[PDB]
């Protein structure tokens, strides 16, 4: 048949996981992924659900298992470091999402291991090609994007990203088309600030160095009292 | 150059930390500070170790490391080479982050932590700066008079060759670097 | 069920007793023994006309013998096996084995094949042959690992005739020492007996002969003109 | 003896004669004995290699500089080191900066305007050090490498046969 | 093994052709998903070594490993000899690891087939050689691999000759754009084709270069319905 | 790995099959020399040669020829080549063949049971010890010795006709004709250099495969020689 | 050369293979070959490529369940 | 089944192990303003068994407490490795406990580890980790077989746990104090309890400020010692009066 | 662990570590064990067992609270109070494990449900017990005060005034008392160029 029945099983799986986003702009990158329907109880700084920060200058959106996703992402943050010490030099973004992909096929390769069920969006800057925007699978494939979604209603925010998204944009002009994805892909009734998270990437304070910033609930509800509704 | 000069002084919620011309031998990792005497082989593998743990803590515990923390960590990461110890005398500095104390200490060779809080002084050179530093000294400065001592301190321990020095004042929200 | 080491709902080993459906299979081979020297006469198989006939007699350093009534590889395996544990016990101590446990040997190395989970048994009958501290000896080995000295036996598909004429004639080889003369003919003639409508020629047929002072000779060559 | 003698003016990263080019904007040299100080440049230029194959691009000259002194510290830390001196320049297509860094037997790393090794060669450093200029041009890169070498075998003790000499610039790795 | 070749016969048509001084190969390729970016998006043609190629049809997730494992054995041969890996010698252990990813229960094999191919110094002949999940590696002159490679395997053995490799890069591509231009009905913005010149002269085509070939055999189609 | 009810591997048994279906590969000995000849089927006009050789050398005294996948065997044959010139590096002779026979048909066997190189296997050369010499060799563990054999889905048809047609005292030449005949008898086609290759192996040649060119005058022999 | 080099990288196994021994001598050919066994169908069915640690019952059947090593701190 | 997917991308044995967690006797856990509570039903057998050996509830750091819902030999397993875990990744090179979040994390690892290894079964328990970290403060987590962690306000596991987190989110809201959260969680075991309710039936412990004199000696004021207190049953059978 | 060996024997061809060469001392009493050192040498294996070391300071500090983390997992795997002679066994095994080649020397003294006990290790994983010992190189003066005036129970005064003395003899002491009852005792010293930036 030329098919895999595990894997496409586990490319079902990540279409489960709540739908999550990522857009670039001609100077950054934006994350922005849905936390599903959640209990009152839930602690909503200290869960770490969707994104994550793997060095100085690279980030990551997953839908999963976010049990699979941690070892990964430790060992995106292992490499990166070890990259870091081995050259002097920042890890590109491209050689980071190949090592990863690599061992999401080399378990695909096998009968005495499943697949790690998680996909992965990745944003990230480099002086190799500037800013990169990469995205991963189950399978271990991977591909570059200017705008890209990942995990369950993929394709719906796909239709969404299709027409709207013109080439040119700045980071706060994605920081808009995000919210007009995922409110249209929303998984919930409607939105609140708590639902959602995003991180973003931007070139130093100015110039030298790379700004990183992951936002706090409060800068959450600063991107939301735009782009909003009446 | 072939062995470093670090010294290192005590004031209220600020701490000086001095170092030789050329490569600095002050690193620097946000809030905490590290002056390393030792071989310049050693200096840059314990930058480079110090980079990847200091930055896998950095990301892990979802805040930076603080004096105490990184005093211990020194510690037992040249424990890690009790058999093959570098060739150092670290001189950590800080000031922690949550209470605002000062915090100086040194090592030896193995991460003894010695606990000097009064001046640290580390070097191959040492016996007369330590003479010098605990004369020049006196306790409870603010920065910049903590800054004209530590900056006498070193200008008395240049040896008769002139060549200048830096010298970090390191303080509870600011930081400042002068090539003296 | 084809398990190499599960026990049928009656507690027998299907595996075995297919390791011995082999014997079922393998061309005849036949073997004696007197006071001073023993005998095993192997016939064998071709391909075409044309084909070379199968090699089934070996040595281990002159000491001792074996033959083979099924897989030839298989026998092969310890056929080199037992050759290089002659080999190990003549060189390391300057003795040699006495062929006491060349039996045990077989028998310790073959039941683990269907005690293991792993590959299967050597499937093939064996026939070894010795001259020892003390007399010359025959041991018959089975698959699974049974050992049994018989005086005299027959393996084989249908070799039921050689058996009965070494039964049937218990003179001739047991009493038969000094020179080897009518053991060769005598088994000889129970393995000619065997055959249906099948033929008897100077190559198709070879004899192992082991004894006092015979380093272990192979006799399928020329000479054996003096035996046909 | 065979001192291996380096220098950067603002055009180009200029070395002087054991020396290799690692990649199309690298060029190193490994004064030093027989075996390791030859051997290991086959590592680095394997491995870099392997790096300018799999990207579809190629590590600055400061990649190259730690990653030598990373393997070679790594190589040593269950040996005793031997005689080696690793002298890194190269061309950053980036910053358009030559640059040259100087290894040390014992891993060490420095930053430098120029580079050397072996006794005699102090001499050059010393002519290097009345010499040199913020930025020294081409033809008197070339002159100082004519002025250490018109004193080099008069302090020698005899003719020890002076230079091969080589370039990176912008225009790709030359040989003169 | 059966199914596996089944993933060859899912993956993308790869071709190419041997010439008297040059290897061309070509894919179909999907263009581009209307928001992926074609600098940040891998070629399906990919280089091992600057004298070696290797492209393909099937599983791009195992590609990707098989061309990984590919390049550190390059790499490795080349430090372990200085001798720039044969292109015989490249394709022997990629055929290799395909026949141990056959052998064995466990480590199932790569549902890849390739097109390896290069040029050793001062061999002008051009090597081309095809590898399946078995690890054979037949040779040949010109082949194709992938989905709907009937009609592009009829069309090529209709339009050249063994004995009949065209010395100019101009037919070398001409010839390869007619061939995957009969599976194509989305039009020849999605096709992608590299060439080997002897002596470390790979050259990749611009989706420019390719258009003068695209509208050069497209008035030539033209002219021989005018005929 | 497996037992059958009747003493038989299906793992062999079910991969051996396979060659029952491929490549129709026949060999000749004589006095003078050995040959081996071959159906050499390309999936294209387009492949080369020096690729898929369903023909190869081992030595200069020794070749090999094969009916199912080639690339399997082609391991083998790594094996059997290395093998055989490390024998003569260390110790200045060529490896006897029938040695070096079941040394290369031995990989089939790794140390039990295996799973089959499924490929059918024609050894043939020189030496002193019995002279031209042609194998033949297998997944199990076998041989032959100087006479003709075939593999391939020919072979055995074709064998009744090489057993009858066969004698010691033949020349080189006398078998290269007779191997054309044979190889013709079950293919649909014309054999040429195109659908047919042959090879020679002398003291005087070594193993050679014989040149497009030469396949064409012992082509057109044979085409001649039709009137007879 | 040191001369605790070798001696203590092999020490966590060595020491493992000698209290095997003890088994033999105290309980004969059963407790180390049956414990033996239990160490091959715990530590080679451990396949997980990115988990280096080893296997957690490995210490339920090595006594390391409520214990440290420096070669556990420093890996 | 050994945790490869089923036909709709499932992972098929994992919901089966979180139905040996659902089947287990009840324990829940409240953040509070100024502290953390950890609370379980303990069963044994007759007055012959003891419910007073090795309790149910467990100290992990001098500030980190554990309870578990389901296999109680597993959750047993992992309590007793996360202890080894801490001296020997944190302790013994950093000189400190380590926080709630990366004892969590490694717990969160094992577990992980068991829902794709070779040989094995998913752990069948969830686990309640409860504690105190000088950065981020009192904190409450769960962790399931899956390896998933999710940190909560109150959360409640096993057989209660439906009716123990209705009653938590209709009760749990900002402005608790460590007392009145036992008041609500002795009132929740109350409802989770098939046998009697006393103070052997239930476990009940805590995190607040430290105590020197559980220190086990004095003179070095820098020490705070214990964070995590094991209450007896008589400052059990106390604040079972006013229940 | 090992690494970076073999190439500091050429950079010797080197910093001291930081030895307490000073002088120790543990007593046995009416109702405990005192122990005290010269000064922060009296390290904690656990609450009520106490160390005074001696030599490299920081192979003291390291296996004292190594050994105190196996002790700890011990009391949480046991559920019971950790013994005198569970850190002496570990110590000799430990020790002996790292031959000497880790420095301390290292006084073991404490209380628990079986009694108040009081041991030394030497660096070859040696042991010695009794109800007086003194380590760190000023004690063969100690030697003599405490076995001239020990006598049969001195109480917590005597035992802390024949500290006092021992140690005098061989300006100032930390001494611990651990009694059985209660919780262990600590007490301390109980006798012109210019360029600026932001960085």
């Amino acid at each position: 048949e030329g098919r895999l029945y595990q894997v496409e099983y586990a490319l079902e799986s990540i279409s489960h996981a709540g739908t999550a986003i990522g857009i670039m702009a001609s100077d950054g990158i934006v994350l922005a992924a849905e936390r599903k329907v959640t209990s009152t109880l839930l602690e909503q700084d200290t869960s770490t659900e969707k994104l994550y920060k793997l060095n100085d200058k690279i980030a990551v959106a997953v839908a999963g298992l976010t049990a699979d996703a941690e070892i990964l992402i430790n060992t995106a943050r292992i490499h990166a470091q070890n990259y870091l010490k081995t050259y002097n030099e920042d890890i590109p973004v491209e050689i980071l999402v190949r090592r990863l992909s690599d061992i999401k096929q080399g378990y695909t390769q096998h009968g005495g291991l499943r697949p790690f069920g998680v996909s992965f969006i990745y944003a990230g800057y480099d002086d190799r090609y500037g800013y990169q925007l990469y995205t991963s699978n189950p399978s271990g494939n991977y591909t570059g994007w200017k705008a890209i979604s990942v995990g369950a209603n993929t394709s719906a925010a796909q239709t969404l990203l299709q027409m709207d998204y013109k080439d040119d944009m700045k980071v706060d002009d994605a920081i808009e088309l995000a919210l007009k994805t995922l409110s249209k892909t929303t998984d919930s009734s409607a939105l609140t600030y708590d639902r959602l998270e995003f991180a973003t990437i931007r070139k130093g304070a100015n110039d030298g160095e790379v700004y990183q910033k992951i936002f706090k609930p409060q800068e959450i509800k600063d991107i939301l009292v735009k782009t909003g509704i009446t | 150059i072939n062995g470093g000069i670090v010294v290192a002084m005590t004031g209220k919620d600020c701490v000086a930390i001095a170092c030789d011309l050329r490569f600095e031998k002050i690193f620097h990792y946000g809030h905490v500070f590290l002056g390393i005497t030792g071989l310049a082989t050693d200096v840059t593998t314990l930058n480079e170790m110090f980079r990847y743990k200091t930055n896998l803590y950095k990301l892990k515990e979802e805040r930076a490391i603080e004096p105490e923390t990184f005093t211990q960590l020194v510690s037992s990461s040249l424990y890690e080479r009790r058999f093959g110890p570098y060739f150092v005398g670290p001189v950590v500095a800080g000031i922690n982050s949550k209470s605002g104390k000062p915090f100086i200490a040194g090592f030896d060779l193995i991460g003894c932590i010695d606990e000097a809080k009064d001046f640290i002084v580390s070097g191959t050179a040492s016996d007369q700066l330590f003479g010098m530093c605990e004369s020049l000294y006196e306790p409870n400065l603010e920065p910049e008079d903590l800054f004209e001592t530590i900056s006498q301190a070193l200008l008395n321990a240049a040896d008769r060759d002139g060549w200048g020095a830096v010298v970090y004042i390191i303080k509870k929200d600011e930081v400042v670097k002068r090539y003296l | 069920d084809g398990d190499t080491v599960t026990f049928s709902p009656t507690g027998r080993l299907f595996q075995v007793e297919y390791a011995l459906e082999a014997i079922k299979q393998g061309s005849v081979t036949v073997g004696l023994r007197s006071n001073t020297h023993a005998v095993l006469v192997a016939l064998k198989r071709n391909a075409d006309e044309l084909s070379s006939y199968q090699k089934k007699i070996i040595k281990c350093d002159e000491h001792m013998g074996l033959s083979l009534a099924g897989l030839a590889p298989d026998a092969r395996v310890l056929s080199n096996y037992l050759r290089q544990q002659c080999n190990y016990s003549s060189l390391v101590f300057n003795r040699k084995l006495a062929v006491e446990r060349a039996g045990h040997l077989l028998c310790d190395k073959a039941q683990k094949n269907t005690q293991s989970y792993g590959g299967r048994p050597y499937g093939v009958g064996l026939l070894i042959i010795g001259y020892d501290k003390s007399g010359a000896h025959l041991l018959e080995f089975q698959p699974s690992g049974n050992v049994t000295e018989l005086y005299g036996t027959a393996i084989g598909a249908r070799s039921q005739g050689a058996k009965t004429y070494l039964e049937r004639t218990l003179d001739t080889f047991i009493k038969i020492d000094g020179n080897p003369d009518e053991l060769i003919k005598a088994g000889v003639e129970a393995i000619s007996q065997s055959l249906r409508d099948e033929s008897l020629t100077v190559d198709n047929l070879s004899i192992a002969i082991v004894g006092k002072d015979t380093p272990f000779t192979i006799y399928d060559g020329e000479a054996v003109a003096k035996y046909i | 003896m065979d001192i291996i003698l380096g220098i950067r003016v603002q055009d180009s990263v200029i070395l002087a004669s054991k020396t290799r080019q690692l990649s199309p904007h690298t060029l190193m040299s490994f004064a030093g004995e027989a075996g390791d100080t030859v051997q290991f440049a086959e590592y680095i230029q394997a491995n870099i290699q392997l790096y300018s194959i799999r990207e579809d691009y190629e590590l600055s000259p400061q990649a190259v500089s730690s990653f030598v002194r990373q393997e070679l510290a790594k190589s040593i830390r269950s040996r005793r080191p031997y005689q080696v001196n690793v002298l890194i320049g190269g061309y950053d297509k980036k910053k358009n900066k030559p640059e040259l860094y100087q290894i040390d037997y014992l891993g060490t790393k420095v930053e430098l305007p120029y580079g050397a090794h072996g006794y005699s060669g102090f001499y050059t450093f010393s002519l290097l050090d009345h010499h040199y200029r913020p930025d020294m041009t081409t033809e008197e890169g070339l002159d100082l490498l004519k002025l250490c070498v018109q004193e080099l075998e008069k302090r020698m003790p005899m003719d020890f046969k002076g230079v091969i000499v080589k370039i990176v610039d912008k225009d790709g790795i030359r040989q003169v | 093994v059966e199914y596996a070749l089944e993933a060859v016969k899912r993956g993308t048509c790869a071709v190419g052709v041997k010439g008297k001084n040059c290897v061309v190969l070509g894919c179909e390729r999907r263009s581009t998903l209307k928001l992926q970016d074609t600098r940040i998006t891998p070629s399906k043609v990919s280089k091992i070594d600057s004298h070696v190629v290797l492209s393909f049809s099937g599983l791009n997730a195992d590609s990707r490993i098989l061309i990984e494992k590919a390049r550190v054995e390059a790499q490795s041969h080349r430090l372990t000899l200085e001798d720039p890996v044969t292109v015989e010698y490249l394709t022997r252990y990629v055929a290799g690891v395909q026949q141990r990813y056959t052998q064995s229960g466990g480590v199932r094999p790569f549902g890849v087939s390739t097109l390896i191919a290069g040029f050793d110094p001062r061999d002008d002949e051009p090597k081309l050689y095809q590898t399946e999940p078995s690890g054979i590696y037949s040779s040949w002159s010109a082949q194709t691999i992938g989905r709907n490679s009937k009609t592009v395997r009829e069309f090529l053995e209709k339009n050249y000759d063994r004995k009949e490799p065209p010395a100019t890069v101009e037919e070398c591509v001409k010839l390869t754009v007619r061939s995957l231009l009969e599976v194509v009905q989305t039009g020849a913005k999605n096709i992608e084709i590299t060439v080997v010149k002897p002596d470390s002269d790979i050259v990749a085509l611009s989706s420019e270069e390719i258009n003068q070939y695209v509208t050069q055999i497209e008035q030539e189609k033209q002219e021989q319905q005018e005929q | 790995s497996t037992f059958s009810p009747e003493g038989r591997l299906f793992q062999v048994e079910y991969s051996l099959e396979a060659i029952k279906l491929g490549s129709t590969a026949i060999g000749i000995a004589t006095k003078e020399g050995v040959v081996l000849g071959v159906e050499k089927r390309a999936t294209s006009p387009l492949l080369e040669s020096d690729s898929i050789e369903k023909i190869v050398e081992i030595d200069r005294h020794i070749g090999c020829a094969m009916s199912g996948l080639t690339a399997d065997a082609r391991s083998m044959i790594e094996h059997a080549r290395t093998a055989a010139v490390t024998h003569n590096l260390y110790y200045d002779e060529d490896i006897n063949v029938e040695s070096l026979t079941q040394s290369v048909c031995d990989l089939a066997l790794r140390r039990l049971m295996s799973r089959p190189f499924g490929v059918a296997l024609l050894i043939a050369g020189h030496d002193a010890d019995d002279g031209y010499q042609l194998f033949h060799a297998e997944p199990s563990g076998t041989f032959y010795r100087y006479n003709a054999k075939a593999i391939g889905s020919g072979s055995e048809g074709a064998q009744a006709e090489l057993l009858n047609e066969w004698h010691s005292s033949l020349t080189l030449k006398e078998a290269e004709l007779l191997v054309l005949k044979i190889l013709k008898q079950v293919m649909e086609e014309k054999l040429d250099e195109n659908n047919a290759q042959l090879s020679c192996i002398t003291k005087q040649d070594g193993f050679k495969i014989y040149d497009n060119e030469k396949t064409a005058e012992l082509i057109k022999e044979l085409k001649e020689k039709e009137a007879a | 050369r040191h001369p605790l080099e070798s001696t203590l990288k092999n020490w966590e196994t060595t020491q493992r293979q000698r209290q095997m021994e003890q088994y033999r001598q105290i309980f004969g050919i059963a407790e180390p070959m049956k414990r033996t066994m239990e160490m091959e169908i715990v530590n080679r069915t451990d396949f997980n490529p990115l988990s280096t640690n080893g296997s957690i019952h490995r210490d339920i059947l090595l006594n390391k369940e409520c214990s440290i090593d420096w070669e556990d701190v420093y890996p | 089944s050994l945790t490869t997917f089923s036909p709709s991308g499932k992972l098929g044995q994992i919901d089966y192990a979180l139905t040996a967690v659902k089947q287990g006797v009840t324990s829940l856990g409240i953040k509070a303003t100024n502290g953390v509570v950890i609370a379980t039903e303990k069963k044994s057998s007759s007055p012959l068994a003891m419910s007073e050996t090795l309790s149910k509830v467990s100290l992990l750091t001098p500030d980190i407490g554990a309870v578990y819902s389901g296999m109680g030999p597993d959750y047993r397993v992992l309590v007793d490795k996360s202890r080894k875990v801490a001296h020997t990744s944190y302790k013994r090179i950093y000189g400190e406990y380590p926080p709630t979040k990366l004892l969590v994390s490694e717990v969160a690892k094992i577990m992980q580890e068991a829902t794709q290894s070779g040989g094995v079964r998913p752990f069948g328990v969830s686990l309640l980790i409860a504690g105190h970290d000088e950065f981020n403060g009192f904190s409450l987590y769960q962790v399931d077989p899956s390896g998933s962690y999710f940190p909560w306000k109150a959360t409640a596991i096993g057989k209660g746990s439906v009716a123990a987190k209705t009653f938590l989110e209709k009760r749990w809201n900002d402005e608790l104090e460590l007392e009145d959260a036992i008041h609500i969680a002795l009132l929740t075991l109350k409802e989770s309890v098939e046998g009697e309710f006393n103070g052997d039936t239930i476990e009940l412990a805590i995190i607040g400020d430290e105590n020197p004199d559980l220190l086990g000696y004095t003179g070095i004021p820098t020490d705070k010692g214990p964070r995590f207190r094991k209450l007896t049953s008589q400052e059990i059978n106390d604040r079972l009066e006013a229940l | 662990s090992f690494d970076n060996y073999q190439r500091n024997n050429f950079l010797a061809e080197q910093p001291k570590a930081t030895s307490t060469g000073t002088t120790i001392v543990g007593v046995k009493f009416n109702n405990g064990v005192v122990i005290a050192a010269d000064t922060a040498k009296l390290h904690r294996i656990s609450p009520k067992i106490w160390c005074a070391g001696a030599g490299t300071a920081a192979d003291t500090e390291a296996v004292t609270q190594l050994i105190g983390s196996n002790i700890e997992l011990h009391s949480l795997y046991t559920s019971r109070e950790p013994r005198v002679v569970s850190a002496l066994q570990m110590l000799k095994q430990h020790l002996f494990k790292y031959q000497g080649h880790i420095g301390a020397y290292l006084i073991v003294a404490g209380v628990d449900p079986t009694g108040s006990h009081l041991f030394s290790i030497h660096a070859h994983g040696s042991t010695d017990v009794g109800y007086y010992l003194s380590l760190g190189s000023g004690s063969l003066a100690a030697m003599a005060v405490l076995e001239s005036h020990w006598k049969q129970d001195l109480t917590k005064e005597e035992a802390i005034k024949l500290a006092s003395d021992a140690i005098q003899a061989g300006s100032n002491v930390d001494v611990c008392v651990m009694e059985i009852g209660k919780d262990a005792e600590y007490l301390r010293n109980y006798l012109a160029v210019l360029k600026e930036s932001i960085v």
